[PDB]
C-alpha cells in the first residue's frame, strides 16, 4: 500500500476510511493483496473512535 | 509497541480535561461552537504529542 499519514483526529478522517471501502469494491483482488497494510491504517482509526 | 504508554496517559488526562471544561463551559453557557473547539484543540495536542 502507498502510505497514508492519518491520524484519524477529525470525522472527516472518514475520509479515509471509505477511500478504502470504494477500493475494496472496485478492486478486491487489489485489496486482498494489501489488506494487511490497510489493516495498520484502519487500526489506527478504530483505537480513536472505538 | 504499537502504541505507546507515556502518550495514552496523556490520552487520558486529556479526557479528563475534556469533562472538566466541559462542565465549566456548560455551567457558563458559552456557545456550542467555541466548546467543541476546545475539544478540537485538546484532541490535535493529543496527537502532537503521541
Amino acid at each position: 500500500l502507498k502510505k497514508i499519514a492519518e491520524s484519524f483526529e477529525d470525522p472527516s478522517s472518514i475520509v479515509v476510511v471509505l477511500e478504502f471501502i470504494l477500493f475494496a469494491l472496485f478492486f478486491p483482488t487489489e485489496f486482498n493483496r494489501i489488506k494487511g497494510d490497510i489493516q495498520n491504517v484502519l487500526l489506527l482509526f478504530f483505537s480513536r473512535w472505538y | 509497541t504499537v502504541t505507546n504508554e507515556f502518550a495514552s496517559r496523556f490520552r487520558t488526562i486529556v479526557a479528563t480535561l475534556a469533562n472538566v471544561v466541559n462542565e465549566r463551559a456548560v455551567q457558563d453557557d458559552m456557545q456550542k461552537a467555541t466548546r467543541s473547539c476546545t475539544k478540537q484543540w485538546l484532541r490535535h495536542l493529543e496527537t502532537q504529542f503521541d
